């Protein structure tokens, strides 16, 4: 089942490039440049435009770049709902949300749970830990301009019977190997504890959430040109040990795969792109790779380049599966379509801002065999949303 | 009577078999006579009365209900290693009685014989499925787990096992089995540097093992040679070799010698490590030597027709004729060729010596090796090991049409091999045609995907010397 077919789609979903984007079992979350948090209800009912069950929330006026939502279960008892967000002005805002009493509207709670010496810092990524036995507390992680990692645990609950009172207690932090430190672009962390942090530099440095040490880093090759190269994502694969880096090499996007037990590169996911007319080149994407998305599986791995192409590779034979590329005119609704930007440059191509897998159930479909599901969010103002053709 | 109020059981015995053959439609004699012989235990009565039961046909509303007649037959043919039969029984037992546990892992293990491996995974995964305090499910799952290519699953089961009954050997060796077959292929695949940590902690195991258990089988010593050849082959981590634990496991178990054997290559468990100034990688090919060698034609051991001695002495020749290869010294190729000498007379008909035996006679004379690559290549057709081996020597003789000629007819049998590719290329290096070659050593690389050193090297090499001198632009992406 490596076959993708789109859903549902939002056409001019917001007024300025969208980013980010996250999910979880209740709804599919997305933020953008005009610092509006919205919030897509993921449960739809045949034939119903996704921007009817779409709420949307101001947040910051600069704009935000990343967004990530974590839902659990707490209590026995009670559903938590938690979304943060980093501004471009380097804030980090996090909102409860939770849904009316009968109209089953979002509502959208801002949290405040950072002190004043904190919030001085500008962060830019982040990535949210859920109670998977790592510790028992929710823990969050993001990066500073500087080239930190930051490691914060989420308590929801005051002292342990049960009453509302978030605070986020910062465990701890994990500097750059480098001097002088880099740029810290993208941050994730695994299920069996570990951090990845992927800076600018083509360098990535693993360490351990539980204890914030660092492990070890390792970089990445070609540095004729020092500005060239860059990370844009990394992700950690759920099965195995294996860690996909998403990188530049100037003009074209590169995804490495990194096996996490003594950190040593074990392959590389290219296709025949284009380079010097006739000639023919091995990149992943024939201009940069801006974000990675495994599956459940772990078997899948979806690339979202800036070529308007999203990539779904074979983690296993390290060989690309198939492709799908973005266009204006996918959306159902015309009115939506957007032909060309404010400047008149035309999106006939989106390149992908981002991805996601999303996993079986949470995208309730009618009758169609309840499977895995993706989304995504293009230059083009656009959020897409797939199924994966298969079968349970 | 005698059954139940005498409590006789010999006369009860006598009586019921005596009852069976004039009525061969009563459950309870048959059932008697067969528990009876069960116990004994000897499954070709039990498979006689049960089969005579079931086929007599005059129990058919019995045997609706009790299923053992059919497993019995299954177990029968499973003790006779004809497990193909053995699956028609297990299958209809389960029909009747679908909760019996032994049935559904005879019947996986039946399975298992006619390589129905992921099957036989679901099989004893349903027996687990009933009674999960079953070991013996659990074990045979990790092994077919492991078949199957995945280690993960079938190691957590197998050390699962092993913590819960480590007084058992089967369990033991198993571990040991999937962990090194896990070395071997993380080794392929690429992940290197987990390979070796993987091979130290199963050497660890094995070290236990014999430590522990005092357990010798014709396995474990060929599996941990199986185990040593990664830090011979990969040398940056070939400090991990744990001398201290070899010894321990040389130590421990007990080996009769052989002073033919031993005389050769110099090598015993006080001696090897006597030696100063040698360098790690020499002394864990003393060991893989060593281990090779220390395999037991274990007492109570019956060695069907004699091809056990021959695969021993086999063994001993690839291990010697590995530590030849790397050290450049000839004891081992002298001793190499003695192991394949002696493993030959055992056998004769195996391709795979006479390869070994080429090998370790290339540099003293070129027609026995050759010779010796020409009946292997005659023994296994399908062998392309061979042929690419007789091209190297025709290569080592200064041969270029002959090697090329070889190396074209690999191409026509194995293309997917970087192999060929590679010696075709060297060929062309060496004839001069070096924009061509450099074609081929790309190709062979790309194909080799990383497997093959020489591969990568070569590509290296071949890519700065077209590049080096030539006028390159820093702007040319390419």
């Amino acid at each position: 089942s490596k076959v993708f077919i789109a859903t549902a789609n939002a056409g001019k979903a917001h007024d300025a490039d969208i980013f980010s984007v996250s999910a979880c079992n209740s709804f599919t979350v997305s933020c953008s440049g005009d610092g509006y948090l919205k919030v897509w209800d993921n449960k739809l009912l045949d034939n119903e435009n996704p921007k009817d069950k779409s709420y949307s929330h101001f947040v910051h006026k600069s704009g935000l770049h990343h967004v990530d939502v974590l839902q659990a279960i707490e209590r026995d008892a009670f559903e938590l709902c938690l979304v943060a967000t980093t501004s471009f002005s380097g804030d980090l805002l996090f909102y409860r949300i939770t849904r009316e009493d009968e109209t089953k509207k979002v509502i959208f709670e801002k949290l405040d749970l950072l002190d004043s010496d904190m919030k001085k810092h500008s962060f830019w990524a982040l990535k949210w830990g859920a109670s998977n036995d790592r510790l028992l507390s929710h823990r969050l992680v993001a990066t500073d301009v500087k080239g930190t990692t930051y490691i914060w645990k989420f308590h929801p609950f005051a002292d342990e019977t049960l009453n509302w009172s978030p605070t986020l207690e910062l465990q701890g932090t994990v500097e750059s190997p480098m001097t002088p430190s880099q740029f810290a672009t993208s941050v994730d962390i695994s299920e069996r504890g570990l951090i990845a942090t992927g800076f600018n530099n083509g360098t990535v440095q693993i360490s351990e959430l539980s204890t914030l040490r660092p492990l070890y880093n390792f970089e990445s090759q070609h540095s004729m040109i020092n500005n060239s190269n860059s990370i844009r994502s990394v992700k950690f694969s759920p099965q195995g040990s294996l860690l996909a880096i998403a990188h530049d090499s100037n003009s074209f996007g590169c995804i490495t795969l990194y096996e996490t037990e003594f950190g040593e590169r074990i392959g590389s996911l290219s296709v025949p792109t284009h380079s010097s007319q006739a000639s023919l080149g091995e990149f992943a994407h024939s201009s940069w790779v801006m974000s990675l998305s495994f599956n459940d599986s772990g078997e899948t791995l979806c690339s979202a380049g800036w070529d308007g192409k999203l990539r779904f590779w074979d983690v296993k034979t390290k060989e690309r599966i198939t492709t799908l590329n973005m266009h204006c005119d996918d959306i159902e609704i015309e009115e939506d379509i957007l032909a060309v930007d404010e400047h008149g440059d035309s999106l006939a191509e989106p390149g992908v801002f981002d991805v996601k897998f999303l996993k079986k159930g949470w995208r309730s479909g009618m009758g169609a065999d309840l499977n895995e599901s993706l989304c995504c969010v293009c230059l083009d103002r656009s959020i897409r949303w797939f199924r994966e053709a298969g079968g349970k | 009577i005698y059954c139940h109020y005498y409590k006789d059981h010999l006369r009860a015995f006598k009586c019921y078999f005596k009852a069976f053959d004039l009525d061969a439609g009563d459950y309870t004699a048959a059932k008697y006579i067969t528990e009876t012989y069960a116990s004994k235990p000897n499954w070709q009565a039990a498979s006689s009365i049960a089969s005579r039961l079931i086929k007599g046909e005059k129990a058919k509303a019995e045997l609706r209900s009790n299923n053992w007649p059919f497993r019995v037959v299954g177990i029968a043919h499973l003790e006779k290693q004809e497990e193909s039969d053995s699956i028609e029984w297990f299958q209809s037992a389960l029909r009747v009685d679908p909760n019996d546990v032994e049935s559904w892992v005879g019947l996986g293990q039946a399975y298992h014989a006619c390589g129905r491996i992921e099957a036989s995974i679901k099989v004893f995964d349903k027996a687990i499925q009933l009674r999960p305090s079953h070991t013996f499910a659990q074990y045979f799952k990790a092994i077919s787990l492991c078949d199957v290519g995945e280690y993960l699953e079938s190691l957590d089961i197998l050390e699962k096992v092993c913590q819960e009954a480590a007084t058992e050997e089967s369990f033991q060796i198993g571990l040991v089995e999937v962990l090194m077959r896990c070395s071997l292929d993380l080794y392929s695949q690429g992940f290197l540097l987990k390979s070796v940590s993987i091979a130290k902690d199963t050497i660890e195991r094995i070290k236990i093992i014999i430590s522990e258990l005092k357990c010798e089988n014709q396995q474990v010593w060929i599996y941990l040679s199986q185990v040593l050849r990664l830090f011979i082959w990969i040398e940056s981590k070939v400090d991990t070799l744990p001398v201290e634990s070899l010894v321990s496991i040389f130590e421990n178990s007990q080996f009769s010698g052989s002073e033919e054997i031993d005389s050769v290559d110099n090598i015993k468990i006080d001696t090897l490590l006597d030696s100063t100034t040698d360098d790690n990688v020499s002394i864990a090919c003393k060991f893989l030597i060593l281990a090779s060698k220390y395999s037991v034609s274990d007492q109570k051991f019956t060695d069907i027709a004699g091809t056990v001695r021959a695969s021993y002495w086999y063994n001993i020749g690839i291990s010697e004729l590995t530590a030849f290869i790397t050290l450049k010294e000839p004891q081992y190729r002298d001793a190499a060729i003695f192991a394949f000498k002696k493993s030959i007379q055992l056998q004769s008909n195996t391709s795979e010596t006479w390869i070994g035996l080429g090998i370790a006679t290339m540099d003293i004379n070129f027609r026995v090796s050759q010779h010796c690559f020409i009946k292997a290549t005659a023994l296994e057709p399908k062998a392309t090991n061979t042929w690419f081996n007789l091209a190297m020597l025709g290569l080592k003789k200064k041969d270029t049409e002959f090697a090329q000629q070889v190396l074209n007819k690999l191409q026509s049998l194995a293309p997917q091999d970087s192999s060929p590719w590679l010696g075709m290329a060297l060929i062309l290096e060496e004839q001069g045609d070096i924009i061509g070659s450099s074609k081929l050593f790309a190709h062979s690389f790309i194909l080799s995907n990383g497997r093959s050193k020489a591969a990568q090297f070569m590509y290296a090499k071949n890519v700065l010397e077209n590049h080096i001198n030539n006028g390159d632009d820093e702007r040319d992406i390419e």
